[PDB]
Order: structure tokens, then C-alpha cells, then sequence
């Protein structure tokens, strides 16, 4: 993706304060609560019946961490999101059968989570830079679908 | 969005013409969707999606029958499609975006098969009708 | 999708907490929208969209007041928002896709200002509420 | 866009049978009828009161010819849509203020018009090729928005 110098620095600076473990679990949990149909990919994770159940589920927290850690890796390769995610793109298509629309929903929930966690520091321009990134990542992950 | 009385007239006329081909049209619309919008294939990994497969033809028929049911009960779609709205919301869990893609492919299919009846006003009414069906099918999602 | 009584309670509670800041938050949501989704700027060629613009501030207050009215009349949204549905359908004619962009930006704004109150359950109820508002505002488009 | 040789030849072959002025007027008229909010840019065109008034409006037909003539010319540059539509992209953003969602709506209406015009010759594979082209043109026109 194409970020201006100001946008790249916005993204980098904020990400240095993110505890991936914690934000990942929050982001995945909120995806499952806010858009419950997404629970279709996690039948084996246990109790997902209520917000509290979802949010405290250790398997949700574990997966959340996995996902955001891979996400973090892309932050290191903003110039080549496609090449970076090619293997996972094929995995999500061919083995997991995940509709790429889910990548877009997670991107939006992640933005909500950063705003919730960071408050006033997540200003309009910072949000804008993160929206570009999240769209970039979702496009990178949907790229090998066929 | 709500179907006007003229819309209901338009839909019933066009659908009436579909008649006995509803199931074959349902099948073609699905094949058009799978080829045009490959991400929709993620919901059918358990099907043989080869052209003319019995799975696709049977599914195509079930889709068309549900559409016929909705036309017959256009005045009360929510009740008519209740069971289907529960199935999609609780079991299938198809992202709502995909409803727009199938609707587009059904419109294309009807266009290719109803030269005489696919006027601008009918096209408008059918588009609204498919949007309403989609709305009812996703209404219990959350 | 309908709002459940728990949704209604969550919404009234969260909006209750917005209180007097509703106008300020409406302005910030627009700002977020203009920077994050630049295509939305096409509907405001006549405004100064610079940070701090009084035009954005004024419009932010109007939007927020409409949402306050919607919360107050949550069981009767269509009638309460009737003049605004007419306005959007027949004069402004904003493409329906845009309502989802503003809704997201309102959610982000609320998250950034209501740490304590923006729980996962409240987040879900607010998203449903904004989608309902969006649906009413575009109900007369065609 | 990336089309296989087979796809390009399917696109070009059908296009050779199109009456550009006719299809242009039909597609624009149907856009205005099916998604009436798109009429917002055309109040100077006169009577758009009914389907018949829209479809018969000479200003609508003339605009349709202009739009589809440009589209038609783009078909010769499938490999470089972005470059081909750059100036038009800037114009639509900076001077005309057209939300790029309108390009996507027009693309879907165009596909429906081709289907109506060609019937059975508009096969699933041919549609698929045109879906790629219409999404490509829409993206190329939205490219310079800011
Ligand atoms: C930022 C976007 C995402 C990234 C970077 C990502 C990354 C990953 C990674 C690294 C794995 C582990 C692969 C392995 O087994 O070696 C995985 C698995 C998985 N992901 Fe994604 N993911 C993303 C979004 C999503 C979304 C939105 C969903 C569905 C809502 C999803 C569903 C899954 C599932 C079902 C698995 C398999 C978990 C298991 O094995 O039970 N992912 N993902
Ligand atoms: C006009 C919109 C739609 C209608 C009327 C419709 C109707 C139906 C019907 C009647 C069934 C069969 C239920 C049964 O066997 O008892 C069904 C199942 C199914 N639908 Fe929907 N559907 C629509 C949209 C979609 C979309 C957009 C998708 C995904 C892209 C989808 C995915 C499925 C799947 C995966 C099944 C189960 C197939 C199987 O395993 O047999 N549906 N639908
Ligand atoms: C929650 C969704 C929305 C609400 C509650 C809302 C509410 C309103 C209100 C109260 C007004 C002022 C009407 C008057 O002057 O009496 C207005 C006007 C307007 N709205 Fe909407 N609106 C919403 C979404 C949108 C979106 C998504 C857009 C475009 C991106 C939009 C574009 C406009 C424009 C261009 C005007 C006229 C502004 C002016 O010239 O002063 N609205 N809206
Ligand atoms: C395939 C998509 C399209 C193409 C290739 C296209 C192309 C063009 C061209 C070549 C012109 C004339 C530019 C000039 O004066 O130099 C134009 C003008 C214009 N277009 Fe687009 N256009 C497309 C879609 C749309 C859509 C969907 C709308 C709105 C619904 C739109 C609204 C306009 C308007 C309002 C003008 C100015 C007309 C005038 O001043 O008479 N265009 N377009």
C-alpha cells in the first residue's frame, strides 16, 4: 500500500504500544459478538453463546493472538502486502473456505478496538492511515481466491 | 424499501412467464454467480460445482421454489419465508454481502431469458423484489 | 433486523452518556468519515471540509440531533424520521453505501470517548441501531 | 485488467455486435430508472418523471452515447485502464463530484442490458469476463479520487 510519510509514521508509532496478545483477543471476540454469523468458522472453540462467554473463551483469545501476530508481520512489509500474505491467502481459500468479506469486518472491528483502547490519541488522521492498512491487508488476503 | 402495488404486479407478471423454467433458471443463476464471483464458492465446498451437476440443479430448484413462494405471498414475505430466514441466520450464516451477488445473477438470468418482458419498469421492480427477499432472509442474523 | 429490548436499553444508556457532547461527536464522526473514505466528500462540494470548519460543526450538530430524536422514538423511528427520509430520497440522494461509512465513523467516535460504556454488548447494540437508522433513511429511495 | 486470451476474445467478439449509441442510451436510461438517486446529476436534462420519460429523453440518450463511447474506447486498452481513464477520473472527482459507487451501478446495469440484448449468447463465462471488465473500468475511474 501507498502511505504518505506521515501516515506510515502514524501507523508505526501506535503499533509499538499495542499488546498484540490483548488487542488480538479483543478484536476477534468483538467480531464474534457484533457479527455473530462469523461464528460459523469456530464451531470447535466452545461456548460462544453470550458476550461474556465469547470474550472469556481461551481458544478465542489464543486465535486472536495468532491472527494479530500475522497482521503485525504485514506491518513490516507495507510495500508488499500481496507477497507477504500469499501463502495465508491460499490457505484461507483452499483449506479454510473463509469468505474474504470476513477480513473486511475484522479490519473494521480492529479500528473500533484501537479507538476504544487509545481514546483521543486515535485521531481522525491516524484512523484514516489505519483504514488504508486494514483494507490493504484484507485485499492481500483475498488475492489468491479462485 | 417496500414493494409498490405496481411492483407486485410487475413481479407476478414476469415470474408467471418464468413458469416451469424456474428451477433451470435457478441453476443457471447459481452457475453465473460461481463464475462471476468466485468468493461465493466458499459456501459450497461440499458440492460438485461442475457445470450441470445434480447438486447445483437441485439447489437451483430449491432456490426458485422459495422465490415462487415469495411471489405468491408477496404481501407477507416475512411469514412466508420464516423457516428460511431461521436457517440462514442460525445454520448457514452466509455473509449478507453475498445476497446482492446472487440477486444480480438472477437479474441477469431473467434478462437473458425474458426478451419481451424485461422492460425498464420490470427490471426496477425485480431488483426491488430481490432486495426485499434478501432483507427478509437476513433479518434474523443478529 | 429489529432491536431487542436489551438493545434499546444499551442504546438509551450509551446515548444517555453522550449527553451534551452529541454535537461535538457528530462533527468528529464526519471528519473521520471525510478523511477515511474520501469518496463521501463528493456530497459536500459546497462545504469547507478543513479541520475545525464551522460548516462541518453545524452539520455534525444536525446529524447528532436527528440521532437523539431517533433514540427518543426508538419504537417509532419511521414516523419520527419521515421528513429526513424524504429529504435523503428525493433531494440529497446520497448513495445507500455511504450510510455504512458514517455509521462506522460514529462507532469509532463513540469508542474513543466512552471507554467504560463501549462494551462488546453495547458495541453490538449500537451497530444494530445505526443500521436501523440507515434503513429508515433510505426506505423511500425507490 | 488481467484477462486470459480467451476472455479478451470473448469480450471483443460480443462488443463487435453492439450498437454503441443504442446500448449507451439504454444503459444510462435504465440506471436512472432502476436507481433513481442517480438522477441527482441530471436535473438539467428535463423530464425524468417516469420510465417512459427517462428512456425517451434525448439528453439522457446523448449522455449515454458519450459515456459508452468512452467505455468502448477503453476496451482497446484493457491492459492499461488506469492510464486510459486517469484524466476522466480526476474530472469526475474534482469537477463533477460523482460518487464512484455510480460507476459500479452502471457496470451492473450494463451487464443486464447485454444479457437482455444477446440472450443465450451472453453465457456464464462471457458474463464473467464482462464482470471483470466493468469492475476494472469502475476501479480505473475511481483511482484518482482524493
Ligand atoms: C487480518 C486477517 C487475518 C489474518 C492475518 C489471519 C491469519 C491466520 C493464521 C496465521 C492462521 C493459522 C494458520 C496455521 O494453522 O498455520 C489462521 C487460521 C485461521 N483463520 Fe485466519 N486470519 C485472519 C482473519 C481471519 C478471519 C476474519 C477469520 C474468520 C472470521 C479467520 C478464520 C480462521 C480460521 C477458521 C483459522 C483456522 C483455526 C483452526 O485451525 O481452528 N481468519 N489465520
Ligand atoms: C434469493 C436469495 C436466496 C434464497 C431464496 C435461498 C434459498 C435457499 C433454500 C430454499 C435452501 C435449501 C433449504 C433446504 O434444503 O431445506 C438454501 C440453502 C442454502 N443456501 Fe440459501 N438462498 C439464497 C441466498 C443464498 C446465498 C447468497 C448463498 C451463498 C452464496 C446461499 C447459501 C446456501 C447454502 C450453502 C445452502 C445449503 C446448501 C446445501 O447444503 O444443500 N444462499 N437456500
Ligand atoms: C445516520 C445517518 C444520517 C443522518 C441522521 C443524517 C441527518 C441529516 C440531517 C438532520 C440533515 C439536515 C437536514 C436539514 O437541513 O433539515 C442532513 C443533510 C445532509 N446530509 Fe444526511 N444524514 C445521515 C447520513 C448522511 C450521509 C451518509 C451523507 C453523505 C455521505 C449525508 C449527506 C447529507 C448532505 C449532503 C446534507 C445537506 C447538507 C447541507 O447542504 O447543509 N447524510 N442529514
Ligand atoms: C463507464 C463509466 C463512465 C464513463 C466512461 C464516463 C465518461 C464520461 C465522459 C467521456 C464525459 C464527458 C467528459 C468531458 O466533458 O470531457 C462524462 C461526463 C459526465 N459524466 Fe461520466 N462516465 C461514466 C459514468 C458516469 C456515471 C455513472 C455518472 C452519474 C450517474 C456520470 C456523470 C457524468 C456527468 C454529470 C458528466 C457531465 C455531463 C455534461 O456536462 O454534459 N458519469 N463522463
Amino acid at each position: 500500500v501507498h502511505l504518505t510519510p506521515e501516515e506510515k509514521s502514524a501507523v508505526t508509532a501506535l503499533w509499538g504500544k499495542v499488546n498484540v496478545d490483548e488487542v488480538g483477543g479483543e478484536a476477534l471476540g468483538r467480531l464474534l459478538v457484533v457479527y455473530p454469523w462469523t461464528q460459523r468458522f469456530f464451531e470447535s472453540f466452545g461456548d460462544l453463546s453470550t458476550p461474556d462467554a465469547v470474550m472469556g473463551n481461551p481458544k478465542v483469545k489464543a486465535h486472536g493472538k495468532k491472527v494479530l501476530g500475522a497482521f503485525s508481520d504485514g506491518l513490516a512489509h507495507l510495500d508488499n502486502l500481496k507477497g507477504t500474505f500469499a501463502t495465508l491467502s491460499e490457505l484461507h481459500c483452499d483449506k479454510l473456505h473463509v469468505d474474504p468479506e470476513n477480513f473486511r469486518l475484522l479490519g473494521n472491528v480492529l479500528v473500533c478496538v484501537l479507538a476504544h483502547h487509545f481514546g483521543k490519541e486515535f485521531t481522525p488522521p491516524v484512523q484514516a492511515a489505519y483504514q488504508k492498512v486494514v483494507a490493504g491487508v484484507a485485499n492481500a488476503l483475498a488475492h489468491k481466491y479462485h | 424499501m417496500e414493494l409498490s402495488p405496481a411492483d407486485k404486479t410487475n413481479v407476478k407478471a414476469a415470474w408467471g412467464k418464468v413458469g416451469a423454467h424456474a428451477g433451470e433458471y435457478g441453476a443457471e443463476a447459481l452457475e453465473r454467480m460461481f463464475l462471476s464471483f468466485p468468493t461465493t464458492k466458499t459456501y459450497f465446498p461440499h458440492f460438485d460445482l461442475s457445470h450441470g451437476s445434480a447438486q447445483v440443479k437441485g439447489h437451483g430448484k430449491k432456490v426458485a421454489d422459495a422465490l415462487t413462494n415469495a411471489v405468491a405471498h408477496v404481501d407477507d414475505m416475512p411469514n412466508a419465508l420464516s423457516a428460511l430466514s431461521d436457517l440462514h441466520a442460525h445454520k448457514l450464516r452466509v455473509d449478507p454481502v453475498n445476497f446482492k451477488l446472487l440477486s444480480h445473477c438472477l437479474l441477469v438470468t431473467l434478462a437473458a431469458h425474458l426478451p419481451a418482458e424485461f422492460t425498464p419498469a420490470v427490471h426496477a421492480s425485480l431488483d426491488k423484489f430481490l432486495a426485499s427477499v434478501s432483507t427478509v432472509l437476513t433479518s434474523k442474523y443478529r
